[PDB]
């Protein structure tokens, strides 16, 4: 024992976008991560073991200094049994160990917000991280959108280890990430104020860059950073002339929908 | 005697398997497909347009897929001519989550059921070194080598295994059955294919918008304009080719090493019933414009192979968490949750069971290479023809687990190489002055929709009836839902159910023979469940 710091990667209810946009950073490669940067004390997509010799595993692990990245948001449910793992509820698994992390990270708008699973009717009566874990004094800082974009989470957590607990927004969001809207910093700006834009997508305005308010677009009601950092270091979705569906907005799915309108 | 494994680490969900033993064997298995979400029932009552954004979201790990099906199923009920542009676009892309896909697949997510990582701090670097020359048209020298075993060498200097940590390699285990040299290849490989598949990926972003979760797609399909400009029509082959180098020069060669040491395999895994829709359509009416054929094949038949009929397939219940027991096609079905504890009523996982005409059936790329295989597709048979030599086997061999696992690198190959006429054709047309992506429609007062995709893990099928532009019912059966899932009311076991059966276990305190079986169908329980 020793090296780097723990983290403990908990997989509740999500859907492994989270996780897979992960293996994206670069600067800080996954593999000088996962190696020199961090020790993946628990990660359920990596593990060489499986079932009992990894539960071995958390326990010890959950005993140190370690942080924990909670994906998912849990099902709260009719009884919260809607996921289980090595037979035990998710809410469970999660009031164990959050609560004894130096620090606690929701990773995408599932874990923190509530995600895609807690839109009407909400079936599964899933809800976010810090909403479910706050009476056990769980103050996670939330790194939204679906999925959230490697720096967000890597430059945050390298943050912790670093600086500190970041400052963050009202809705918990890192100010350092999340401060500006994705309008704010949208090349088809031009065109808002200037009042072109498209009105359909196969159309000579959508074909030479025409703002897409119109189409749908919520840019103007979205934090990110998209527009700057973007996606695997090549696009975003307005780049690829597309409105932007507020992906990171606590509510998304119910919120900003129909999302081909307003 | 059950062992149970809950959970199956390396997979994308929560999977439970419950094993009973007799004697060194399985004697039962049972796939418990572990947490629900409900996508089908949120979706009801919201424009169809939206349905692709929610669905993309059945799972990450397999991005696109479940846009794609979904933008192709109200494409259906709208009935829409897309710019044969856009055509080229979707396929373009899906190429490349087949590439991505399984390159991280096989090493990140297979790899470590055969590799023993530490065995590999053994192993002789110039020894090992000089073995891969042998194996592939790639000069590895013997510093390589040296620095992993360093990196690794380093990974106890530390105390923290992290990954490792309870291993089921760790000190030795009589089912790893590798030279320490070729493991030492192998993790070399590992830690590599974690860069790789980062390009894999860039190049999907191109098209695609950002990798992962796809924003590039719409009913009349595309919008990503952009992408036409030649300056980023090249940007992507570029990334393209040195991803194809890595899977031909690389994962090709790993594969059929491993292979190799690992023959037995090649006796165990019993499944019978293939089926697949076909992928890489040409004309967006015709399975049969697919560049990958469409077929059916029941047993292990290779010789019969008739047409696919979505008709009949049913997913089932009464030994999965949901009202009732009764049997439903697509069309007609219907998703209200039960939820009986475990074995409840017998009730075991949160997958419904698709059954096909009455029978089971085991999608992916086994079923689509024998499918291939069955019908002339040139770039499959020369494909197989080499690995059946190389290994020197017969047909029958690629029945097996070792046949399931190998299927996998030749689909990623008979798709890595096509890849190639699409982006020219389409660099052709743009050169043209023909930039036609999106097509203008309209909701007719009512309709049906249906749209087939050939996952990297099998055929997706996305159904939509619609009444005034306004869902009343999007549900979907996903290849997983075939493989992994419950029996039906016809009791009969499942894909990986049977595959499990009889498979031998030296040691169920570190049972990498359940893994190793349950890893080949590359299960993804997100996705199954929805
Ligand atoms: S936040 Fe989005 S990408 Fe992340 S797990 Fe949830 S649905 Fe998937
Ligand atoms: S495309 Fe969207 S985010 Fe960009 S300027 Fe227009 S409304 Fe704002
Ligand atoms: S859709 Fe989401 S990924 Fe960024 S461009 Fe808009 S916040
Ligand atoms: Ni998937």
């Amino acid at each position: 024992a020793k090296k780097r710091p723990s983290v403990v990667y908990l997989h509740n209810a999500e859907c492994t976008g989270c996780s897979e946009s992960l293996l994206r950073t670069v600067d800080p490669y996954v593999d000088e991560l996962i190696l020199d940067v961090i020790s993946m004390d628990y990660h359920e997509t990596l593990m060489a073991g499986a079932g009992h010799a990894v539960e071995e595993a958390l326990h010890e692990a959950i005993k140190g200094d370690f942080v924990c990245v909670i994906e998912g948001g849990i099902p709260m449910g009719d009884g919260g049994y809607w996921g289980k793992v090595g037979r035990r509820n998710m809410y469970d698994i999660c009031a164990e160990v959050a609560p004894k992390a130096k620090a606690v990270i929701a990773i995408g708008t599932c874990a923190t917000y509530g995600g895609v699973q807690a839109a009407k009717p909400n079936p599964t009566g899933t809800v976010g991280v810090n909403e479910a874990l706050g009476k056990l004094g769980v103050k996670a800082i939330n790194i939204a959108g679906c999925p959230p974009n490697p720096m967000n989470f890597v430059g945050t957590v390298v943050h912790l280890l670093t600086k500190g607990m970041p400052e963050l927004d009202k809705q918990g969001r890192p100010v350092m990430f999340f401060g500006e809207t994705v309008h704010d910093n949208c090349p088809r700006l031009k065109h808002f104020e200037a009042g072109e834009f498209a009105t359909s997508f196969g159309s000579p305005e959508a074909k030479k860059g025409y703002c897409l308010y119109e189409l749908g677009c919520k840019g103007p009601d979205t934090y990110n950073n998209c527009p700057k950092q973007l996606f695997n270091q090549v696009n975003w979705p307005v780049q690829a002339g597309h409105p932007c569906i507020a992906c990171s907005e606590p509510n998304f799915w119910d919120l900003y929908s129909p999302f081909y309108s307003a | 005697n059950k062992i149970v494994v809950d959970p199956i680490t390396r997979i994308e969900g929560h999977l439970r398997i419950e094993v009973e033993v007799e004697g060194g064997k399985i004697k039962n298995a049972w796939s418990m497909s572990t947490l629900f979400r409900g996508l089908e029932m949120i979706l009801k009552g919201r424009d169809p347009r939206d349905a692709q954004h929610f669905t993309q979201r059945a799972c990450g790990v397999c991005t696109y897929v479940h846009a794609l099906a979904s933008v192709r199923a109200v494409d259906n009920c709208v009935g829409v001519k897309i710019p044969e542009n856009a055509t080229l676009m979707r396929n373009l892309t899906m190429g490349a989550q087949y590439m991505h896909d399984h390159l991280v697949h096989f090493y990140h997510l297979h790899a470590l059921d055969w590799v023993n990582v530490a065995n590999a701090l053994n192993a002789d670097p110039a020894k090992a070194a000089r073995l891969a020359n042998d194996l592939s048209p790639r000069k590895t020298t013997t510093e390589s080598l040296k620095a992993v075993q360093a990196k690794v060498k380093a990974l106890v200097e530390s105390g923290q295994l992290g990954i490792f940590t309870n291993a089921y390699f760790l000190g030795g285990h009589p089912a790893y059955v590798l030279p320490a040299e070729v493991d030492l290849i192998a993790t070399a490989h590992y830690l590599e294919a974690l860069r790789v598949q980062v390009k894999a990926a860039r190049a999907m972003a191109i098209f695609g918008a950002k990798n992962p979760h796809t924003q590039f797609t719409v009913v009349g399909g595309c919008t990503n304009y952009d992408s036409l400009r030649p300056e980023r029509i090249a940007e992507f082959r570029k990334l393209y080719k040195e991803v194809r180098e890595f899977i031909e020069q690389v994962y090709i060669t790993d594969l059929l090493a491993v292979a190799g040491f690992y023959k037995n395999w090649a006796g165990i895994g019993k499944t019978s019933n293939f089926l697949t829709c076909g992928e890489f359509p040409t004309d967006e009416y015709d399975l049969n414009s697919r560049y990958t054929p469409q077929g059916v094949i029941w047993g292990n038949d290779l010789s019969k192979v008739d047409d696919f009929n979505p008709d009949l397939i049913e997913e089932h219940v009464k030994y999965s968490w949901y009202e009732g027991a009764d049997a439903h096609h697509p069309y007609k079905g219907v998703t209200k949750p039960k939820w009986t504890e475990f074995h409840g009523e017998d009730r075991y996982s949160w997958m419904k069971a698709p059954r096909y005409k009455g029978e089971a059936f085991e999608v992916g790329p086994l079923a689509s290479v024998l499918v291939a295989y069955a019908k002339k597709h040139e770039p499959t048979v020369k494909a197989v023809d080499l690995v059946l030599k190389t290994l020197g086997v017969g047909p029958e061999a690629l029945f097996s687990t070792l046949g399931r696992t190998a299927a996998r690198g030749i689909q990623c190959l008979t798709a890595a190489q096509e890849v190639e006429v699409w982006l020219d054709k389409l660099e052709a047309n743009v050169k043209a002055g023909k930039d036609d992506l999106y097509t203008d429609w309209q909701y007719p007062t009512e309709s049906q929709g249906v749209g087939f995709v050939n996952a990297p893990r099998g055929m997706l099928s996305h159904w939509i009836v619609q009444r005034g532009g306004k869902i009343e019912n999007f549900q979907h059966v996903v290849p997983s839902t075939w493989n992994l899932g419950p029996r039906c009311a016809e009791r009969k076991l499942s894909a990986v159910e049977q595959a499990l059966i009889g498979t031998p276990i030296a040691d169920p305190k570190r049972p990498v023979e359940i893994l190793r079986t349950v890893h080949s169908y590359d299960p993804c329980i997100a996705c199954g469940v929805h």
